[PDB]
């Protein structure tokens, strides 16, 4: 059961350079044939080129040519496939795995586990939580959604939970979407019944690991 | 450059029938092929290699078959663990290319989406920006279009959707749309309203509210 | 090796299995390698395909003795058994009892490959998917392949036909280091020297 | 079990030059093989047995030689009708397998082949299936990819290539490929376009039409 333990997550600048390792869990190499595939934010995957760890052998795909630079560490078993010359599509999920040292056939079993590697240009910034009141109390007598948005943060992930995670029935989080001015948004809505409105206090809280924030933000209704 | 495709899109089925997916191929990949299954926020694995061996461990239900430029990927018995996207990639020669995907989803009955808006608070008026959210919740199946009818007037270029993934309780979708907008412009109208349309609503139900009185 | 009840393909071609040991050969050779279970055919004697066409080819003329015997305890770990390769391309065909373990990247066609695979030009080797669990004809078979040539050179190489007791004061038929003849046998009290 | 390699696959050569059809074995077949040459349409007449001798009515233009393991078809002056798949089959022990044979044919320039698409007519919308068909006419050599794309989408291969004779005038092919899909496929789409690949032309030619607006 061979492992390929993978980096961490790595955010950069355009024009700049990566260099994401694929080091084996185990020790050493055998007659491996790791290649690299990229897959883009929500799109299929995409090849981009395989080496040969033990018998030194490397390339990419005609489309990457002179920008990726596939190089192998056999002393530790430790694989890089520095990047150069970040463009700002080339943010995707980077894997690794192994194809069994050949060209053709077998084709990749055993896979990494993902390095998101998201190049923009911008530095971390707080989320800006706002509440979305429960408005307009007249749905269906019974029945009533509401959530707070957060706005512009930087970069992903924040996690989101409702009155400290003690409610999880009709919770919705939707993914994160990039805006054109570069940060992310997503919401977070919990459907309640009208009958808890006016009783019950909820409150959604944030953590953005990155910026270490803990905001508490109380949903209230019109405020007549 | 070899280049596969798959049909259909979506296949969108229920549980316990029989799937069929086609990777029709570009050239002569006679006997190489290999079919991939991932499932969403994870890494793919292998399921079929050169077009008919089963990698090992794989359940006995995944069958594939066909040979030179026209293969064939089948299941059986849809468990609730096989839904996920299925990829397929010719492993002929340079370069080792990929193919497009085949989401497979669950078939439940037709749903009819609850529509809710909220206005921008007044808290999030301090700054220039002014955001209005509509809601689309549980509803059924993927294919539903929002539009915005600001005073009347409709409105394109300054939207975004979000689609969740499929619930595993009920296997309803929830959209949501936002309409950002500079807060001159929240202040240079009248009227604002998301219109939806579905295949399960009768009547394309329309949402509004109007500015200032709450 | 005859009565091991342990090889599944003790068969061979050259000469007869029960007369291996009454003639005296020269240095026989050994060759050893491992293998799938579907082409432990085709290291026979004159065959053609994969392994018999770019890796190991057996002369037709042949008067050797082939080996073959299921391996699935030691060459066969989880995970696979990256450790055992073999060449699945090559400008030709193989001539008898040929080596080659050259690794310059196959090139299918006509374009310069500058050392590095691309469009049309293969690596040249490939591995082998050892997995504790297939079936049978991919489990591993450890194959052992021998020569027996008639060197003009007297012989290396005899066999341990058998030596039974003696029996004297008989007249009984003898061989004594291929000096044959009747008589009786009796004891003597001669001094004979060591050579 | 013995196995009967054939190589090359098709030989194209030209009416009157030297014919080198191989016939590698696996075993000591030396002289217990055959060759058979099958007209398109007819039934496989002998030509050579025993790998050295020649059966009644059979002219001296066949030459046979090979012996052992290898074994080679030598024809001296190519003839019209000696352009045919010839199979070679030993007859040595059981069982008497034959081989892939190759099916010689006639070498000649390079040609230009022709394109047409013929959109389906109402009779054809009648039914609940469509069928678009493209059309390839009197090129050379024998390789080639027709794509479909529609909507200036890669579409792949919703057909049956079918290939056609060679020609007993100009020896030239035909190609075809019915790409089919149905009714409520159709009207969904806009513009359907065959892609072309040819290596006698530098650059891919396209013929496409446009749905209903013709």
């Amino acid at each position: 059961e061979v492992q390929l333990v993978q980096s961490g997550a790595e955010v950069k600048k355009p024009g700049s350079s990566v260099k994401v390792s694929c080091k084996a869990s185990g020790g050493t190499f055998s007659n491996y044939g790791i290649s690299w595939v990229r897959q883009a934010p929500g799109q299929g995957l995409e090849w981009m080129g395989r080496i040969l760890p033990t018998f030194g052998t490397a390339n990419s795909a005609q489309k990457f040519q002179g920008r990726v630079t596939i190089t192998a560490d056999e002393s530790t078993g430790t694989a890089y496939m520095e990047l150069r010359s970040l463009r700002s599509e080339d943010t995707a999920v980077y894997y690794c795995a192994k194809e069994g040292l050949a060209f053709l056939g077998y084709g990749m079993d055993v896979w990494g586990q993902g390095t998101t590697v998201t190049v923009s240009s911008a530095s971390t910034k707080g989320p800006s939580v706002f509440p979305l009141a429960p408005s307009s109390k007249s749905t269906s007598g019974g029945t009533a959604a509401l959530g707070c948005l957060v706005k512009d943060y930087f970069p992903e992930p924040v996690t989101v939970s409702w009155n400290s995670g003690a409610l999880t029935s009709g919770v919705h989080t939707f993914p994160a979407v990039l805006q054109s001015s570069g940060l992310y948004s997503l919401s977070s809505v919990v459907t309640v019944p009208s009958s808890s409105l006016g009783t019950q206090t909820y409150i959604c809280n944030v953590n953005h690991k990155p910026s270490n924030t803990k905001v508490d933000k109380k949903v209230e209704p019109k405020s007549c | 450059e070899i280049v596969l495709t798959q049909s259909p899109g979506t296949l969108s089925l229920s549980p316990g029938e029989r799937a069929t997916l086609s990777c029709r191929a570009s050239q002569s990949v006679s006997s190489y092929l290999a079919w991939y299954q991932q499932k969403p926020g994870q890494a793919p694995r292998l399921l079929i290699y050169d077009a008919s061996n089963r990698a090992t461990g794989i359940p006995a239900r995944f069958i594939g078959s066909g040979s030179g430029t026209d293969f064939t990927l089948t299941i059986s018995s849809l468990e609730p663990e096989d839904f996920a996207v299925y990829f397929c990639q010719q492993r002929s020669n340079w370069p080792l290319t990929f193919g497009g995907g085949t989401k497979v989803e669950i078939k439940r009955t037709v749903a009819a989406p609850s529509v809710f808006i909220f206005p921008p608070s007044d808290e999030q008026l301090k700054s220039g920006t002014a955001s209005v959210v509509c809601l689309l919740n549980n509803f059924y199946p993927r294919e539903a279009k929002v539009q915005w009818k600001v005073d009347n007037a409709l409105q394109s270029g300054n939207s975004q959707e979000s689609v969740t993934e499929q619930d595993s309780k009920d296997s309803t979708y929830s959209l949501s749309s936002t309409l950002t907008l500079s807060k001159a412009d929240y202040e240079k109208h009248k009227v604002y309203a998301c219109e939806v349309t579905h295949q399960g609503l009768s009547s394309p139900v329309t949402k509004s509210f109007n500015r200032g009185e709450c | 090796l005859y009565n091991s009840a342990s090889f599944s393909t003790f068969k061979c071609y050259g000469v007869s299995p029960t007369k291996l040991n009454d003639l005296c050969f020269t240095n026989v050779y050994a060759d050893s390698f491992v293998i799938r279970g579907d082409e432990v055919r085709q290291i026979a004697p004159g065959q053609t395909g994969k392994i018999a066409d770019y890796n190991y080819k057996l002369p037709d003329d042949f008067t050797g003795c082939v080996i073959a015997w299921n391996s699935n305890n030691l060459d066969s770990k989880v995970g696979g058994n990256y450790n055992y390769l073999y060449r699945l391309f090559r400008k030709s065909n193989l001539k008898p009892f040929e080596r080659d373990i050259s690794t310059e990247i196959y090139q299918a066609g006509s374009t310069p490959c500058n050392g590095v695979e691309g469009f049309n030009c293969y690596f040249p080797l490939q591995s082998y998917g050892f997995q504790p669990t297939n079936g049978v004809g991919y489990q591993p078979y450890r194959v052992v392949v021998l020569s027996f040539e008639l060197l003009h050179a007297p012989a290396t190489v005899c066999g341990p036909k058998k030596s039974t007791n003696l029996v004297k004061n008989k007249c009984v038929n003898f061989n004594f280091n291929g000096l044959t003849g009747t008589g009786v046998l009796t004891e003597s009290n001669k001094k004979f020297l060591p050579f």
